[PDB]
């Protein structure tokens, strides 16, 4: 025989609750019930509610047991997650939804929520997109799971209810990798080293291949040195993005003092209203400070409440400071400007600022 | 306590993945100690440990990984390997498996059972639901592990192949598109299901100079996140009239401030609204969603439905981030996708012949220009992929462009035409 | 003894009327009589009448004495230029207003305008800034003064009267070096080759100091010969820019057949309703047709008629864009958008995009 | 006919440079005849059959210029020599000369005679007003006419100095401002004028790594298009409030339709007519000049004035087109001007001490970066000085901004520090 490979992953259509399979295709209109609670009606007339619950990512099997038992229980055994990890079940009997969320609350400590509503104009804070920080990763400035946690307990209420007047996603990378939403959110905790690497020059030569390590580097600051056969730094050219050490072990540039956090802001994804955008630093650096990380939580606390308070219904922050400005957005919020936030990544090409990279345009 | 700042994190209202971490050790441990057969039972509280002396260090724990896969697949998993493997033994190993998930995240219980089977079996209880590419996250088993583990995936009754990793086609991911939502302009399940099986070697074994990544967003609002997390970004969309239910909205109007929260909002005065009858001025329309999305009962896309692909979008590394830019202003999204498939096929094999070692595809459009990437899709130059014509008149012309004269013979003479 | 250095320009304020200097900055308005008449009212009450000649630029110093005949009859014997190359005269009892706009025509026939009223919002056509062209530049791709003149003559009505809706600047330039206010005009006229250079291999070690040149080349193209001591042209990475004959006589260009013009559009230098905007490219390429350039004409007759006929009071051409979209632009004013418009300038930095090109910002 | 195609552009409304050209020779070898002292009577005419010759061709008739100047100064005399200088000997030489302007381009009759006297002399009579750095344009001359014509220029009695050229302060230019204008928020000409005295050396004798050109603006109008076409860009402005007549306003609004044309029009939403009133939030206003250009008779620019740099306007070569960005967003504008003098010299110590060369100051500020250009100048980052803040992390820091650590010990260790 030999082993199975190359058959996929199992076919969605047959994992899909019967009602769902049925109705594919065929829906009317959804209607945000309550937080957490999307009813959905089919052209047949079928009726049917999703009910959403955060999570923190990062499941026991335990837990998803548990979550099973509760999906046969409640949604005829069918479930699903969201792409920002947030957990669905699928429910006909509307009197059964809020013996739902009491149970889920209850067996896993799950909260009901996540959801926003732009037809009222009313948003939660959904979940956070993060990376996997020190519980997995060998290139992490930061932790992910920690500052996520951190983060979600003080703005907690944010996500069960509908508070806040337009969307907001927050995202979390551990490093300048950026592996998830960071370059494109609202509000977006990166990652960063503020020191160049020390050339380890046994383990380059062991290891390394000097010349895609060098053309890695995004400033020219590495060379490689012929005559030791390893590779030279040019510290003046180093803004420690760490690329030099994805390629390569003998490139360390660690240091649990200087690592920490930039904040950046104003991305945004859809098209609704105002083009996408790459989000802007303006926050240079705050430290890890485990298992609380008390100055970054109360920054990105202060950019969120300083927004929430001045936005107008629909009005993302990148929307709030089309209207007000960068000078006005740096006084509401209560942070400085400095020579850091000036842009000087000097690779990347003007032409793509001419680019349309949006899907708006006329026919 | 042996844990006493990750003790802090099971306080506060927000689900804690540190009680994930010890109800998998507690509840391995357990089944371990009933004679279950468990291979890691102590896999998930060595994991805590290392996590603990990571939060006392401020520093990562794991060091740069050596290369692990399964037989007959060269990625779908990460080698990881802990600098603390002597201290702490059972992390020594401690490699994910990516496993591909079902279009949209749709599961039955049956199929998750059977992934918390094999997983109990041989890992250490921990997963990701879901990494940010879209795989199920299976976190931290042994080298000797790993193909055993595929084995079992591969016999399930309901069973999962590996996703993908390194410089392959990435799993491709979707919106829940029709399955739940009336925006969808297209059956993003079904595309994504049908690039997955299609395109299974490119997945399973990489050759490229790096990674792809394709996305599929059933509309505008990508919720997907794929123009800025896709390579290849599928966005529907629609080329005819938005269609109005004019009961519905003034049904609307008799409680929603039209005039303020659609009317105003709309980023070209498209949409307008008297009082009595609404108008769209749908060549004015950019399709941005917003009156769809206040107004879902009465307004919908249009019926004369496909995509707009977005191509480039990427992290920073190396030349800088990007949100991808259109690459091709409407295509048709039906099945078997072939002209989907002829543009994919047609970038991958331009791509693998000129690409750089870790050159990304954005970065290679920049890099040889529009002009080529047009001509390899063989599509014409549209006004649509620029947000402004060129600033500069430092512009290339084709030889063949060129009137013939005295100085063109000259260049062919020496021969350098 | 020595001749006289670093004196300087004379005093301009010695070189003032009589009325302007008294009056000097104390006025209290302006106010357009007519096309080609500005009021001004000093505070002290004191009233000056400007009248505004469009000039060749290029001037016979008989045309220069000429013009001071009828300064002395009209102003005083005293007059200014314009930015732009217009005259400008000082009259005080404005009855004789009227005569001098018919002397001037007499004499040197320069018509009587370029002028516009902001306060009316009807607008004139002004003169065009120019360069030198074959009458003294080396690298030249088109002529100045003639297509200058070809211009003027089918658009000449504009300049006389107010038949424009906003502010319309024409430039040209007659190569890449883009001398004038070409790179930000509504409409630009500019020289481009589109034939790569054939080194001269003699020239070249007589004439040309190699390291310069080749590190002048935007593109790269140039790499010095080892043997040999001469230059070589990558024909693939050349974009014709005429920047290495600049620096070295034995690196031509010119081929007379495929030498022509790119017309560029929706510039803007003043901040009013919108911020300060570099010209576009929207036509590649039209041919060298001395005596007329009638094509040179045609297209941009015809891209000023058509924003013309769609542009609301003082939105100005990229103003105009602002509200259409480039799609809209490109079909009403009747172009071909081709591969040649999508911007492949790869040195300039994404982060000039970055800064603030313009004084307008908030205390 | 002399000139079949020259010919037929002395025809149509437009004031013909041909009929202006053909005017001079006429004129200048009617005059040697008449025993006047004319050394180039053939000059215009020299002129005109090589423009004949060109329209024919397509193509210029001007070589490559060896280096010739006048006796003491590097610059102001750009040389030419035409490739025909043998079939037209008067053109073997046809240089110009860069004649200083009068601040804002303001004459007296005498001024201009003297200037025709000279020239008529020493040069073809061909000249040109203006040109676009500001210069008077003598138009063609030979090697050993410069000098003589020089020395009679510097013996008028209103005499004229050379402009500059090369690698050195080109002629600095100013728009009208107090002269004739009631938006001019400091004197312009005064400014433009003693900038041009103070640092004559820097004119006449290039230094430089290149050229660097001044032009002042009396306001955000920028009438000498001077972000565009000066490296350094003093542009008028105000810090208070606009001053409103409001009896003027009534005036106005009888007429005029203020809602539309001034309202919707104010960029930030900031003026605000009720039909009695006029309100206009200072902390909203941008200074765009749209509502003062409207209404003059009512509106004014604040009382507490000066000036905002915009830094490193250039043409594209080599690395772009720029208008200039924000470098001082307020300078005090007073006699002798050494808040701006101690900046023009901090740039230019540092631009001569790091510059390469034909390197504009815009592109070493792009190379070094923003700190070290405000470090030099002795001015703090400014959120005014962008548009957005940076989208990417990739930011340096000063050492000394690090918290000490065995790390930072590590690196002084090494001396990598
Ligand atoms: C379930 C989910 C799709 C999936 O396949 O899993 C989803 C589902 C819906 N999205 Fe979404 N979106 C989902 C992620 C996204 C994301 C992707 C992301 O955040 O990474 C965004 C793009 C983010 C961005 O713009 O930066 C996204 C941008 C939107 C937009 C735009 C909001 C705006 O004002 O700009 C709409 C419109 C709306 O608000 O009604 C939207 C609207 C919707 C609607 C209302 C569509 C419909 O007609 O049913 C769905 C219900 C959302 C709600 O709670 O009201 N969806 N949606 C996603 C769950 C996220 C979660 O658990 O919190
Ligand atoms: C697991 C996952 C993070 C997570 O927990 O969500 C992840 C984790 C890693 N990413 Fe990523 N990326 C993950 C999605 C992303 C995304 C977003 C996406 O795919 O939706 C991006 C941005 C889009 C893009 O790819 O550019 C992303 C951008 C990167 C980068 C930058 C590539 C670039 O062009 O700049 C690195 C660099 C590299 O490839 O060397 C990288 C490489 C890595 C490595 C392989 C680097 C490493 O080994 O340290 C990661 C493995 C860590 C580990 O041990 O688990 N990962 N990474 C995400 C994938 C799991 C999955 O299968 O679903
Ligand atoms: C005559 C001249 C000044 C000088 O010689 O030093 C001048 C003079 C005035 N300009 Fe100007 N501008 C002069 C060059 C400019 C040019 C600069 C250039 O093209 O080189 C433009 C900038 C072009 C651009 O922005 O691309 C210029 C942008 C303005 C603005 C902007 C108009 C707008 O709506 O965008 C105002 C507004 C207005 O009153 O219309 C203006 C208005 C004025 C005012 C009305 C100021 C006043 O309060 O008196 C002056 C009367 C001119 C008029 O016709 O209304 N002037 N001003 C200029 C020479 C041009 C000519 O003779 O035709
Ligand atoms: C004289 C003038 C022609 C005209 O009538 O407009 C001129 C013509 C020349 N320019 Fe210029 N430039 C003239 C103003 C400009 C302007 C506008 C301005 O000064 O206001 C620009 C754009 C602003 C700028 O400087 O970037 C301009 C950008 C250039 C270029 C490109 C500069 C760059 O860094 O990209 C070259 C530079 C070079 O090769 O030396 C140049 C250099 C030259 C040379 C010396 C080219 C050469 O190799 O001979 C020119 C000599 C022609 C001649 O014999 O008269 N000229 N040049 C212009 C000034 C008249 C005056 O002296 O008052
Ligand atoms: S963001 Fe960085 S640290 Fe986090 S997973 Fe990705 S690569 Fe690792
Ligand atoms: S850390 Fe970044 S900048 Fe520094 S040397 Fe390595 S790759 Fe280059
Ligand atoms: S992208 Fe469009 S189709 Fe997909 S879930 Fe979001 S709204 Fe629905
Ligand atoms: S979809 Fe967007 S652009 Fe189109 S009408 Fe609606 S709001 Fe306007
Ligand atoms: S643009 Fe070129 S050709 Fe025209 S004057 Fe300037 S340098 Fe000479
Ligand atoms: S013409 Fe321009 S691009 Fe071509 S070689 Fe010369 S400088 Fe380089
Ligand atoms: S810039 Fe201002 S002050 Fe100077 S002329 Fe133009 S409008 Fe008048
Ligand atoms: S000056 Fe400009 S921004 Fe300020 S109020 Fe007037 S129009 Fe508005
Ligand atoms: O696996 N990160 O693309």
């Amino acid at each position: 025989e030999g082993v199975k490979t190359d058959f996929g992953p199992p076919y969605f259509r047959d994992l899909l609750h019967p009602v769902i399979a049925k109705n594919y295709g065929k829906w009317k209109y959804h209607e945000v019930v309550k937080p957490g609670v999307i009813k959905r009606v089919a052209e047949s007339g079928d009726v049917i509610y999703v009910v959403r619950f955060g999570t923190p990512r990062l499941l026991s099997i335990y837990t998803v047991r548990e979550l099973c038992d509760i999906a046969d229980k409640y949604s005829d055994g069918y479930l699903r997650w969201t792409s920002r990890n947030n957990v669905e079940f699928f429910v006909t009997d509307e009197s059964k939804i809020d013996d739902l969320i009491n149970e889920v609350q209850e067996r896993v400590g799950f909260p009901c929520g996540g959801t926003w509503d732009a037809v009222k104009g009313e948003y939660g804070l959904s979940n956070i997109v993060h990376t996997q920080g020190w519980i997995h990763c060998h290139t992490p400035a930061i932790d992910a799971s920690g500052i996520v946690k951190a983060v979600m307990d003080e703005l907690y209420e944010y996500f069960t209810d509908h508070k806040l007047p337009a969307m907001c996603r927050i995202s979390l990378a551990c490093c300048a990798n950026m592996c998830g939403a960071v370059h494109a959110s609202d509000i977006a905790i990166v990652g960063i080293h503020r020191t160049p690497p020390i050339p380890n020059d046994e383990a380059i030569r062991k290891t390394c291949e000097i010349p895609s390590t060098v053309a890695a580097c995004p400033t020219g600051a590495l060379k490689p040195d012929m005559k030791n056969k390893t590779i030279k730094v040019d510290v003046e050219k180093c803004m420690y993005c760490g690329n030099c050490y994805t390629m390569c072990p003998g490139m360390p540039l660690f240091d649990p003092e200087n690592d920490g956090a930039a904040i950046m802001v104003g991305g945004k994804l859809s098209e609704a209203r105002r083009m996408p955008e790459l989000s802007k630093v303006v926050v240079p650096w705050v430290p890890n400070e485990p298992p609380r990380w008390p100055t970054l939580v109360k920054y990105v606390k202060q950019i969120l409440e300083a927004w929430a308070a001045n936005a107008n219904k629909h009005e993302r922050l990148i929307e709030w400071v089309d209207r007000i400005g960068w000078e006005r957005f740096f006084e509401l919020t209560g942070l400085e400007f400095t020579q850091h936030l000036i842009d000087d990544y000097r690779i990347t090409p003007y032409f793509y600022s001419e680019f349309r990279a949006s899907t708006q345009f006329k026919w | 306590s042996e844990t006493p700042l990750l003790d802090e994190l099971e306080k506060g209202p927000w689900p804690s993945f540190v009680k994930e971490i010890k109800k998998t050790a507690e509840l391995m441990e357990k089944a371990a100690a009933e004679g279950k057969d468990v291979k890691m039972p102590k896999g998930a509280r060595g994991l805590l440990k290392q996590l603990e002396i990571s939060y006392k260090d401020k520093k990562t724990h794991w060091k740069h990984g050596g290369i692990v896969s399964v037989v007959g697949y060269g990625g779908g998993v990460i080698g990881r390997y802990s600098d603390l493997g002597e201290q702490i033994p059972e992390v020594e190993h401690f490699h994910t498996m990516r496993i591909n998930q079902p279009s949209g995240w749709f599961y039955s219980t049956k199929a998750l059972r059977g992934l918390c089977d094999v997983w109990e079996k041989w890992g250490s209880g921990l997963t990701n639901f879901h990494g940010s590419t879209g795989d199920i996250i299976f976190l931290g088993t042994r080298s000797e592990y790993l193909q055993p583990c595929f084995e079992d995936l591969g016999n399930l009754e309901i069973p999962f192949d590996i996703g993908g990793s390194g410089s392959d086609l990435r799993t491709p991911s979707a919106c829940m598109g029709p399955a739940l939502c009336e925006f969808a302009c297209y059956d993003t399940l079904e595309l994504c299901y049908d690039l997955t099986m299609t395109y299974q070697d490119e997945l399973h074994r990489p050759m490229w100079p790096y990674k792809f990544k394709i996305k599929c967003a059933g509309c505008p609002n990508d919720c997907v996140a794929s123009k800025a997390r896709s390579d290849f970004a599928i966005i529907g969309t629609w080329k005819d009239d938005i269609k109005v239910d004019q009961e519905a909205v003034k049904e609307y109007a008799s409680w929603m401030d039209i005039e303020n929260e659609v009317v105003k909002l709309c980023p070209t005065g498209a949409i307008k609204w008297d009082g009595k009858e609404l108008t769209i001025d749908n060549r004015e329309c950019v399709r941005c969603m917003h009156c769809i999305n206040k107004m879902p009962k009465a307004l919908k896309p249009g019926d004369e439905r496909g995509a707009t692909i977005l191509i480039g979008g990427k992290a920073p590394f190396v030349e800088g981030a990007v949100i991808g830019w259109v690459a091709v202003p409407f295509v048709e999204v039906e099945k078997p996708y072939d002209e989907i498939k002829e543009i994919l096929e047609a970038i991958w094999d331009w791509w693998d012949e000129e690409g750089k070692f870790r050159e990304r595809i954005g970065e290679l459009i920049w890099r040889k220009g529009m002009r080529e990437f047009l001509k390899v899709i063989g599509r014409e130059a549209d006004v649509r992929m620029v947000k402004a014509p060129r600033n500069n008149p430092f512009m290339f012309f084709e030889k063949d462009e060129l009137k013939p004269s005295a100085y063109t013979e000259e260049l062919k003479k020496r021969g350098m035409w």
